[PDB]
């Protein structure tokens, strides 16, 4: 019954937030990482080798 | 919330109550009381008990076949 | 390259909230490691008492 | 019409006497989980339905409480059980789906 | 030691029946049981790790 | 203006126990909240007592449980009003978790969320209680728990790890648990006082699932003293246990001091978790029985979404009624089997029986509601 939120507004809707909800991945991605300090996610950015190997 | 005078709109009942220290507090308490229980219990025997003895007999039958299981004749 | 300085990091980067998080976290990530070194090199010309010293014992491993 | 749709209909008068809400003078309509739709539909009933629709729910509430039940023979018969609120509650509906059609354009 | 189906080892947590090489072959327990680092010194020593 | 009315401090009070407007018609199945109210404080107050003579080392971890039943005075009562009323604690949830689901009170939905973190977090307390006298089931319990964790994937064996505070359950891990099983009741309260903030935005639900604001009775003198006469019901049955049998639902080997060398044949949790145990280990994988130990748990989160009948009690629903009294014979099932070893009969049937609840809560039930409506026409 969630047929209410299906149409060209709600498509519309969607769009107009994406940008937004994917940068906010991108805040939530990278706050993990260096958060917990991603040893595998890490490892491959150019500075913040802090790990030399 | 709530409160007392907030609830909901009502016209037309009365209610007529007596004091409790003018009534009894078990009217006919064993005469029209154990009747209620049984007509109670007829009223739900078929949708309570069931399930249970259906337990009651998978308890017994699983305890019987565990216990026989670790013997042993021929072989 | 100063009055329009701040003026494109407001554009760019400020004006979005969803930028703003994004360049502090990637802004705290960077200045975590900048920050360290950059203390305990601080730390380490104020002494030379620590594993300066290892040079020594070790390596006979 | 015959012997099939009588047997669904005994099916449903089975259900009815089993549901026992008959046994405290409530009407099916009475019995209803109150929602928004119905929240409204209750609101734009007429004031003599409304009157009687508490009056019966008190009924059943007092009843419920000393876990009593009416005599039988005044419990609510099975289709002599008016359906009061439906027709309102249809509209209520209706009417939020037209709300729900305009909202996707 | 000594239970279960395979003549080996039977762990009663959750039903994990071992063999002699310590494999399993029945239950949940998704691996072996772990083989330590080891040696033999000689014909009646062995040392552990 | 009155006083209790007016004051600041009263007020809460007045609104909560004396004048709040109540059905009428609310039977016992709704005093096990008080009841859960003081299972919680009783918890607190003997708890409090056994932790001025406990101590937390596993060198005097089990001598100081024993030093408090033979030298404290009076000190053994106070054990055993603790050990049995964690499980009148888990009886009383019980009920008041089932009496939500047959009579539909779920569908106050931040008040019963509210209920699911307060089972959890009560779990999560009585676990880490079990493990203090430092007994064989305290620490294989301890063990079999925690390491279900290294499940998950990627990070289970650093979690594991990080809890425990070594490679094992070991004096790190004894201490830890004291220090959570003493502040979580604490926090539990918090949360029971947020759950009572929701539950008064409507008000209790009754019996017909019907609305009560018709026939609504002050708490002031009809459910205080309802509440009396079942609070006294409460101390009989937990002084019964305690005074008579108060070792009748504990674990004698719990009694032999924790040796991590001997893995006893049996290895069964506490009862109230005997129906999880089932489901967990009715499934062959490791992360699959985790991940359905979980979920027979937190499953109580997807049930306001899968009401589907247009009454909100069973009260006046058969079809229903019958479906319920199967979930709770089905939880009888459940933990008998849990408390059983995994060979013959025991695994088929404990492995049905976890199909079945559910297949019960997630697709039978909702059936019948929809079944139940046509029935009715609606
Ligand atoms: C520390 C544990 C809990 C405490 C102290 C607590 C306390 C209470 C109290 C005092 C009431 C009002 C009286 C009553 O109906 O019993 C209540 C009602 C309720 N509780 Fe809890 N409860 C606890 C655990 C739960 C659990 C486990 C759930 C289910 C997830 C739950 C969901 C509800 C709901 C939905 C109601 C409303 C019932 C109705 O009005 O019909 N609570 N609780
Ligand atoms: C903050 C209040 C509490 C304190 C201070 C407390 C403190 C203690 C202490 C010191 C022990 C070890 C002594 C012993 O085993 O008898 C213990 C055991 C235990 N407690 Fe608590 N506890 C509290 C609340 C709870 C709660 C909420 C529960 C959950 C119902 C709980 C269930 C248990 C259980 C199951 C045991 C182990 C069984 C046994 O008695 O031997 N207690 N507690
Ligand atoms: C060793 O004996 C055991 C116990 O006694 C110590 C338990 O208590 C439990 C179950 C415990 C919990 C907390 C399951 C709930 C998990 C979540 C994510 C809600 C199991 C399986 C068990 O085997
Ligand atoms: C009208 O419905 C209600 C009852 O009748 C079934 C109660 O009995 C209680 C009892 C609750 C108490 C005494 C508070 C205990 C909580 C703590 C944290 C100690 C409440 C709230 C209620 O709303």
């Amino acid at each position: 019954m969630l047929t209410r939120f299906l149409g060209p507004r709600y498509r519309q809707l969607a769009r107009n937030w994406v940008p937004t909800a994917q940068l906010w991945g991108a805040v939530g991605a990278v706050g993990l990482v260096w958060a917990t300090d991603w040893r595998l996610i890490l490892d491959w950015v150019p500075y913040i080798n802090g790990k030399f190997k | 919330g709530r409160q007392f005078g907030h609830l909901t709109r009502v016209r037309h009942v009365i209610t007529y109550s007596l004091s409790p220290f003018e009534q009894r507090a078990f009217p006919h308490y064993f005469s029209k009381g154990i009747p209620n229980v049984l007509r109670r219990t007829r009223a739900c025997i078929l949708r309570v008990a069931p399930p249970f003895v259906a337990f009651y007999l998978v308890y017994t039958w699983g305890t019987q076949e565990f216990e026989k299981s670790k013997r042993k004749n021929p072989a | 390259v100063a009055p329009t300085l701040t003026a494109r990091l407001y554009s760019l980067l400020f004006r979005r909230t969803s930028t703003f998080a994004l360049t502090i976290v990637v802004g705290a990530l960077f200045f975590e490691r900048a920050f360290d070194q950059g203390a305990d090199a601080i730390y380490e010309h104020i002494n030379e008492g620590k594993l300066w010293k290892h040079i020594k014992h070790k390596y006979e491993n | 019409v015959s012997a099939s749709s009588r047997w669904l209909e005994g099916i449903r008068k089975w259900y009815y006497n089993a549901a026992g809400f008959n046994k405290l003078g409530l009407m099916r309509d009475d019995t209803i989980h109150e929602n928004d739709d119905v929240k409204e539909a209750i609101r734009r009933l007429p004031e003599n339905l409304y009157d009687d629709r508490v009056f019966r729910i008190k009924r059943a509430l007092d009843l419920s409480m000393r876990q009593q039940i009416l005599p039988k023979e005044q419990w609510t018969k099975y289709e002599e059980d008016k359906s009061y609120l439906e027709p309102y509650l249809k509209e209520v509906i209706r009417e939020r789906k037209e709300r729900e059609e305009w909202a996707k354009k | 030691a000594n239970a279960g189906d395979f003549g080996g080892y039977y762990c009663p947590c959750h039903g994990s029946h071992y063999d002699a090489s310590g494999r399993i072959r029945k239950g949940p327990a998704p691996l072996n049981l772990e083989v330590p680092s080891y040696e033999f010194t000689s014909d009646d020593m062995v040392i552990v790790g | 203006t009155n006083i209790r009315k007016s004051h600041p401090l009263m007020k809460i009070v007045n609104n909560a126990f004396i004048d709040l407007p109540a059905p009428s018609n609310i039977s016992s199945w709704w005093n096990f909240g008080s009841l859960l109210g003081i299972c919680l404080i009783l918890q607190i107050l003997t708890g409090l007592f056994l932790a001025m003579h406990y101590t937390s080392d596993t060198t005097t971890a089990f001598s100081s449980v024993t030093h408090i039943c033979r030298d404290v005075n009076y000190g053994w009562i106070i054990r055993y009003m603790h050990a049995n009323g964690a499980s009148m604690f888990f009886i009383c949830l019980y009920m008041h978790v089932g009496r939500g689901l047959y009579y539909g009170s779920y569908t106050f939905l931040e008040t019963w969320n509210i209920g699911v973190i307060l089972l959890l977090t009560v779990m999560a307390t009585a676990f880490m209680g079990y493990v203090l006298p430092w007994g064989q089931m305290s620490f294989w319990g301890a063990t079999v728990i925690t390491n279900l964790l290294s499940a998950i994937p990627y990070i289970g064996t650093n979690l594991v790890e990080w809890i425990w505070g070594g490679f094992s359950v070991d004096k790190a891990t004894l201490t830890r648990f004291f220090a959570f099983h003493f502040i979580l009741p604490f926090i539990i309260m918090a949360i029971a006082m947020v759950h009572l903030l929701f539950l008064h935005e409507t008000g209790s639900n009754n019996p017909t699932g019907i609305s009560s604001d018709v026939d609504k009775i002050p708490f002031h003198p009809y459910y205080t003293i309802k509440d009396i006469l079942g609070a006294l019901l409460l101390i009989l049955a937990l002084m019964l246990l305690v005074l008579f049998a108060p070792d009748l639902l504990g674990d004698p080997d719990n009694y032999t001091p924790a040796n991590p060398l001997n893995t006893p044949p049996h290895i069964k949790p506490e009862w109230y978790f005997l129906f999880a145990y089932a489901i967990l280990r009715s499934i062959p994988n490791k992360l699959g029985g985790v991940l359905a130990l979980a979920f027979s748990i937190l499953i109580l989160a997807l049930i306001p979404l899968l009401h589907t009948s247009k009454q909100r009690s069973m009260m006046f629903r058969p079809l229903s009624q019958c479906l319920f009294w199967a979930l709770v014979a089905d939880l009888l099932t459940l933990t008998w089997i849990g408390g059983q070893p995994v060979e013959h009969p025991y695994i088929t049937i404990g492995q049905l029986a976890s199909v079945l609840y559910f297949l019960l809560i997630l697709v039978l039930m909702p059936t019948a509601g929809t079944i139940e409506n046509k029935l009715l026409k609606w």
